[PDB]
RNA sequence: UUGGCGGUACUUUAUAUCCAUCUAGAGGAGCCUGUUCUAUAAUCGAUAAACCCCGCUCUACCUCACCAUCUCUUGCUAAUUCAGCCUAUAUACCGCCAUCUUCAGCAAACCCUAAAAAGGUAUUAAAGUAAGCAAAAGAAUCAAACAUAAAAACGUUAGGUCAAGGUGUAGCCAAUGAAAUGGGAAGAAAUGGGCUACAUUUUCUUAUAAAAGAACAUUACUAUACCCUUUAUGAAACUAAAGGACUAAGGAGGAUUUAGU
C-alpha cells in the first residue's frame, strides 16, 4: 500500500474516488484507514509475499471452479 | 584543486605524487566511513597560477633587445556653424 | 561549409602511403584502416604532394594577397625570393673564401630564419577594468607567434617604404635584415616583450 | 508575420478545405493551379488577356452561382476551348442547374468569342481537410 | 465540450471493404491499360497510375495513389476488452500492455540463466534497433526512458550465458548493419584503333566541365582542348594542379592525357582536369595506390559552389549597413 | 499569491557574437542619393532598435495626388434627388507586412488539491493525461550529403499602410468634385547611405589578365563636378552617354562604428 518513496499509493485515494473495494495488506508502517478489507501482516519478507500470493491466487481459481460447476448442475436441470 | 607552489618543477612532481594516490585517498575515507560513496576523485593546478608562472618564464627567455570641444561633450565647432548658419540667414 | 562534420582532412604526404606497413606506427596503421570508412575532403587547388611546397612560405603570400589576386600576390614572393637569392650571390662572389663559408644563398632557409627572428614569446591583450584600458602580458600559442611575425613583416613593407620602392626591393631588403637580427621588424618584437615587463603585475587581471 | 492566403489557427472548430489549408508556398509541392494555360510559359504572349479573363471567370460564376460552389472553380485551355470545372452543392433543383449551365455557357461564348463548357460535380456537403 | 472530427477509426468490416474495392479497381485498371489482370501487379498499378493522372508535385505523398489498403490506413491497435468488458491482456490496466509484457518476458528469461548457473559476440557489425522500429514492434508509442530501460535489460541478457533460445530472441532486436563501401569504383579500359590502351572519366570543379582521356603508355604529353598544356595554362599553380595525380603516384612521363574542359575560369578548369585525369588513372593503378589517391583528395568532387545572393542583404552572405542611429 | 524589478547572489551561456582574435570598410576629400532644416505660391506617407536609393523594379510634359490662373455642373455606367471625392480617423478595419524570431512555445478537452489567487515534476519515477498549431519531418536549389533559401504558431510594439484596392463612422455636392494651361524654386547648411579617388600589389598601351614597353610628384596619381562640343530618346533635353579641354581638393581619414565563419 506504499509507494517507492514511503507514501500512500496514489491507487489508494482513486479507487476509494470511484467507490471500489480494496483488499489490501497493511504493514505496521501503513495507514488501513482507506482499505475496505485490511489484512495486517509482513509485506516485506519475501516468505510472506509469496504466501499471500498463493493464497490469493487459490481463492481466486476456486471461485471461478465453482462458477463452472454451478452453471452446468443448474444448467442441466433446466434440461432434466 | 590544491595549493600551488611558485617553484613550477615542484609542482609538476607534486601533481604526479598527489595522482598516483589517488584511487588510496578515496580507499582511506571510503573505509573510515565519514563518506560512503565517494566518486574518482582528480588533482589540478588553478589555472590562474599557472597562467601568471608561465608569464614569468616567458619573460625570462624573452629578449629586450640592445640596451577641445570633445572634452567638455558640446561640439563648440559644430554648435558655431549652426549660429553662424543662422546669422548668415538673418542677414 | 558544404562538407559535413563527417569529413575528414585530405593527407597529401607522398612517402607516407608508399612506407612499408611495417614502419607504421600502430596509432597510424589504425588511423589508415579506420579512413577506408570515412569521407575524405577534396585537396585544395593549390595542395599538392610538391617536393618544392613550403606551407610557411604558401601562408606568407595569403596574407599579402589583396582581393583574390593570387597571381600577383605569388609573382611577388617569386620575385621577392629571386631578389634575396640574387643579393646574396652577388656578395658571395665579392667574398673571401673565408667569408664566403658564412654567405647563405638559400632563399628558403633565409626566410624561415627571419620570421623566427621576430616570432614574439609573449602579446598583449587590451583589457578594459573600471572604464579603463589596460593591456596585459599573454602568453602567444605557437599560432598566435607565427601570425605576428608575418603580420609585422607585410605591414613594415607595405607601409614603411619609398613611394618608388617595390615590394620585391622592400620585403627582400627586410628578410635578410630580420635574418641579421638588425631590422625593423624584430624592432617591434623588442618593444612588445620590453612593454610585457612593465605590465608584468597587470597580467592577474586575465579572465580567460 | 506573413499573411498572405494563410487560413489562420483559432480553437480548432474552423474547417478548412484542402486548397484553403495549404499556404503558398505549397504551390507546386502539395496543391498544383487552379488555372492551366500556355501564357506563362517561355517565350508565350498574351499572359495579361488570359489573366485577365481568369479574374472576371471566377467572379461570374460566384454570382451565378450564388452559395452553390463549394471550392474554387478550375479552368482549363486547350487551343480556343474554355473549361470550367467546378465543385457546386446540392442546393438548388436540378432543373435550375441546367438553365444555368446553359445561360452560361452561351453569354460567356458570344463574350470572349470562344466555345466555353461548363462541368459540375455535386457534392453532398463542402468536404473538410481538416480541422484548424 | 469540443468540436472537431473525431479518429474515423477502422474496424476490420471496413479495411475488409476496402479491399474488396481495390480488387476490383486492379481488375479496371488492368482492363483500362490492356494488361492481364492475373499478372498485374503493384508496380504495374503505379506506372499505370502516374500516366493516367500526370502530376508533377513536387512532394510525392501528394501525387494520386491507388495502392492496396493496407499501405495507406495506419494499421491500428485493435479493441482491448470484449462485450462484458473485461481486458484481453493481464497487463491491460498499465497502460503500456505490450511494452511491459515484453519487459515481463526478458526479466523472466534473466532470472532463470542466473538461477541455472564463452564469447558473446554471436553476431558483429549489428546494432540496437532504434526506438522508431521498436515503436513499431510493440504497435505502441514509447518515450526515451522507455527504449533505453528495454535497452539495459536486453543487455544484461547477453552478459549471462545464453542458450540458443535467448541468442535467437535477442536477434529479433537487433537490425543489420550496412557499412557503406566509400572505395572508389574503377573505369574500364578500352582500347583504340591502334590498339592502345586508355581509360576516360569526367570532372567537375565550379561550372567547368572536363573530360580527360589518359592512356596506359606516354612520355607525359598533356593536350588541354587541341593545345598544349603550357600554352592553355599559362599560370604556374593551374599546371601544378596538373602535376598532382601523376606526381603523387610517382608517375610522371609515362601518360599521355588528351583534355577537353569546357566551362569556368582558369583555376576551376585546371581543378576539373585534376580531378577527371585521377578518376580515369586509376584504371591504371594498384587497388591499394587507388586508396592512397582517395585519403589524399584526389578522387572527391569539390562540392564548394558559388552561393546565391539573398534579397535585402549586399551579398551572399554581406549585409547592407546597418544604419547609424 | 502571481508578475514585474534588484548598484542580491550562484550556474549556463551568445558562434560572425557580449569580450578577445581576424579581413575589408564607414567616420576625413570630391561627387551621386535619402532625410532633416532653412525655405517656396507649391504634395502625401515612412521618420529609435523595426525610417533615412523607404512606397519609386524610379518625377522634363505625362506620371500628379501640390501651387497659380481659366473653365464645366446629371458631370465614365443599364438605371438611381444621382455621379464623383488621394476629404478626416491605420486609435473602427479587411487586405498585405515589420519586430522579438528559426525565439519555443500557443490554444482546447479532461483529471487531481483538507481550496485552487493558482499549481500539477521526480524514470530504480511521487498526479497528471489524450489530441491539434508551431517546430520537426518533408519538399526546393533537377545524384548524394552539407549548406542556402523557404518556413516559423499564439502574442508584444493601439508598430506601418484610409494615397494599391476595398470598406465602417463623420464631412463636401456651383465644390473638399471634373477638365485645360503654366509652374512645383533654393541651398551647400547638418546628417544617413552609396560611388570614386588618395596611387607602386600603382598609372597608360598591346594583349588579356600571362608577358612586355613606357609613366612614376607638381601637376605624376587624380572629378561620374562646372563648362564646351557630338550623339541617343522625345513633339519638347531640362535627361543619359561619348569626347574635349579645365583643373580643384585628396597624401588613407578623431571619438566612434558596420559586415563577414
Ligand atoms: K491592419
Ligand atoms: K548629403
Ligand atoms: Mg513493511
Ligand atoms: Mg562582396
Ligand atoms: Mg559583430
Ligand atoms: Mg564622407
Ligand atoms: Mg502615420
Ligand atoms: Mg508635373
Ligand atoms: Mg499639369
Ligand atoms: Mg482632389
Ligand atoms: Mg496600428
Ligand atoms: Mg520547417
Ligand atoms: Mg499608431
Ligand atoms: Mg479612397
Ligand atoms: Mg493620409
Ligand atoms: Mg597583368
Ligand atoms: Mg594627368
Ligand atoms: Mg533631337
Amino acid at each position: 500500500t506504499l509507494n517507492n518513496v514511503f507514501e500512500p499509493h496514489v491507487a489508494v485515494r482513486d479507487a476509494a474516488k470511484m467507490n471500489i473495494p480494496t483488499v489490501g495488506i497493511v504493514d505496521t508502517n501503513c495507514n488501513p484507514c482507506l482499505i475496505t478489507y485490511p489484512i495486517p501482516g509482513n509485506d516485506d519478507s519475501p516468505q510472506a509475499i509469496q504466501l499471500f500470493c498463493k493464497l490469493f491466487r487459490t481463492t481466486i481459481n476456486r471461485a471461478k471452479e465453482k462458477r463452472r460447476q454451478m452453471e452446468a448442475l443448474h444448467r442441466l436441470q433446466s434440461p432434466k | 584543486y590544491w595549493k600551488t607552489g611558485v617553484s613550477a618543477e615542484q609542482n609538476k612532481h607534486t601533481e604526479s605524487v598527489l595522482q598516483r594516490s589517488a584511487a588510496y585517498m578515496r580507499h582511506l575515507l571510503i573505509s573510515q566511513q565519514t563518506l560512503r560513496n565517494v566518486p574518482p576523485i582528480v588533482f589540478v593546478q588553478d589555472k590562474r597560477d599557472l597562467v601568471l608562472a608561465e608569464v614569468d618564464r616567458l619573460l625570462a627567455e624573452a629578449d629586450f633587445g640592445p640596451p577641445h570641444p570633445n572634452l567638455c561633450g558640446i561640439d563648440h565647432e559644430a554648435l558655431n556653424k549652426q549660429i553662424m548658419e543662422y546669422k548668415r540667414k538673418k542677414e | 561549409s558544404r562538407y559535413a562534420p563527417e569529413f575528414r582532412e585530405p593527407l597529401i604526404d607522398k612517402e607516407y602511403y608508399r612506407k612499408p606497413v611495417a614502419e607504421l606506427t600502430e596509432e597510424e596503421k589504425y588511423d589508415q584502416e579506420l579512413k577506408k570508412t570515412q569521407f575524405i575532403k577534396a585537396a585544395a587547388a593549390t595542395e599538392t604532394s610538391s617536393v618544392f611546397a613550403d606551407p610557411v612560405i604558401s601562408k606568407f603570400t595569403n596574407m599579402m594577397m589583396k582581393g583574390g589576386n593570387k597571381v600577383l600576390a605569388r609573382s611577388l614572393m617569386a620575385q621577392t625570393l629571386e631578389a634575396v637569392k640574387r643579393k646574396q650571390f652577388e656578395k658571395y662572389r665579392a667574398a673571401s673564401a673565408e667569408e664566403q663559408a658564412t654567405i647563405e644563398r638559400n632563399p628558403y632557409r633565409i626566410f624561415h630564419e627571419a620570421l623566427k627572428n621576430c616570432e614574439p614569446v609573449i602579446g598583449l591583450v587590451p583589457i578594459l577594468k573600471g572604464g579603463h584600458f589596460y593591456q596585459v602580458p599573454v602568453p602567444l600559442a605557437d599560432r598566435r607567434r607565427r601570425f605576428l611575425a608575418m603580420k609585422w613583416m607585410i605591414t613594415e613593407c607595405r607601409e614603411n617604404k619609398p613611394r618608388r620602392t617595390l615590394m620585391p626591393e622592400k620585403l627582400s631588403h627586410e628578410l635578410l635584415e630580420a635574418f641579421h637580427n638588425r631590422g625593423p621588424v624584430i624592432k617591434r618584437k623588442h618593444n612588445m616583450h620590453k612593454m610585457a615587463e612593465a605590465n608584468r603585475a597587470l597580467a592577474h587581471y586575465r579572465w580567460w | 508575420k506573413n499573411r498572405a492566403a494563410r487560413v489562420r489557427v483559432a480553437k480548432g472548430n474552423k474547417p478548412v478545405s484542402y486548397e484553403e489549408a495549404h499556404a503558398p508556398h505549397y504551390i507546386a509541392h502539395r496543391k498544383g493551379w487552379l488555372s492551366l494555360h500556355t501564357g506563362n510559359l517561355d517565350g508565350e504572349d498574351h499572359a495579361a488577356e488570359r489573366t485577365l479573363e481568369d479574374v472576371f471567370l471566377r467572379k461570374f460564376m460566384m454570382g451565378t452561382f450564388p452559395g452553390c460552389l463549394a471550392d474554387q472553380i478550375v479552368l482549363k485551355r486547350r487551343a480556343n476551348q474554355v473549361d470550367i470545372c467546378a465543385l457546386v452543392l446540392r442546393q438548388l433543383p436540378a432543373h435550375k442547374f441546367y438553365f444555368l449551365v446553359g445561360y452560361s455557357e452561351t453569354l460567356l461564348s458570344h463574350f470572349y468569342k470562344c466555345p466555353v463548357r461548363l462541368h459540375l460535380q455535386t457534392v453532398p456537403s463542402k468536404v473538410v481537410y481538416k480541422y484548424i | 465540450n469540443v468540436q472537431a472530427s473525431r479518429q474515423e477509426s477502422y474496424t476490420e468490416d471496413f479495411i475488409k471493404k476496402q479491399i474488396e474495392e481495390f480488387n476490383i479497381g486492379k481488375r479496371h485498371l488492368a482492363n483500362m491499360m490492356g494488361e492481364d489482370p492475373e499478372t498485374f501487379a503493384e508496380e504495374d498499378i503505379d506506372r499505370a497510375i502516374a500516366y493516367l493522372f500526370p502530376s508533377g508535385l513536387f512532394e510525392k505523398r501528394a501525387r494520386p495513389m491507388m495502392k492496396h489498403p493496407e499501405h495507406i490506413f495506419p494499421k491500428q491497435r485493435a479493441t482491448q476488452w470484449g462485450e462484458d468488458g473485461r481486458p484481453f491482456h493481464f497487463l491491460f490496466y498499465t497502460g503500456k500492455q505490450s511494452y511491459y509484457s515484453l519487459m515481463h518476458d526478458v526479466y523472466g528469461k534473466v532470472m532463470q540463466l542466473e538461477k541455472h548457473r564463452a564469447e558473446s559476440r554471436d553476431l558483429i557489425g549489428s546494432r540496437w534497433l532504434i526506438k522508431e522500429e521498436l515503436e513499431e514492434m510493440l504497435v505502441e508509442k514509447l518515450s526515451d526512458e522507455d527504449y533505453a530501460q528495454f535497452i539495459r535489460l536486453l543487455e544484461k541478457l547477453l552478459t549471462l550465458p545464453c542458450g540458443p533460445a535467448e541468442e535467437e530472441f535477442v536477434q529479433r532486436f537487433r537490425r543489420s548493419v550496412t557499412i557503406q563501401s566509400k572505395k572508389q569504383l574503377i573505369e574500364p579500359v578500352q582500347y583504340d584503333e591502334q590498339g592502345m590502351a586508355f581509360s576516360t572519366s569526367e570532372g567537375r570543379r565550379k561550372s567547368a566541365t572536363a573530360q580527360a582521356v589518359v592512356y596506359e603508355h606516354g612520355s607525359g604529353k598533356i593536350h588541354v582542348n587541341g593545345v598544349d598544356y603550357l600554352i592553355y595554362f599559362p599560370i604556374t599553380q593551374d599546371r601544378e594542379q596538373l602535376m598532382f595525380p601523376f606526381h603523387f603516384l610517382d608517375r610522371l612521363e609515362r601518360h599521355d592525357v588528351t583534355c577537353t574542359v569546357s566551362g569556368g575560369g582558369r583555376s576551376a578548369q585546371a581543378g576539373a582536369i585534376r580531378l577527371a585525369m585521377a578518376r580515369a588513372l586509376c584504371s591504371f593503378v594498384t587497388e591499394d595506390e587507388v586508396e592512397w589517391m582517395r585519403q589524399a583528395g584526389l578522387l572527391t568532387p569539390d562540392p564548394r559552389i558559388r552561393e546565391r545572393k539573398k534579397p535585402g542583404q549586399e551579398g551572399a552572405r554581406r549585409k547592407f549597413t546597418w544604419k547609424k542611429r
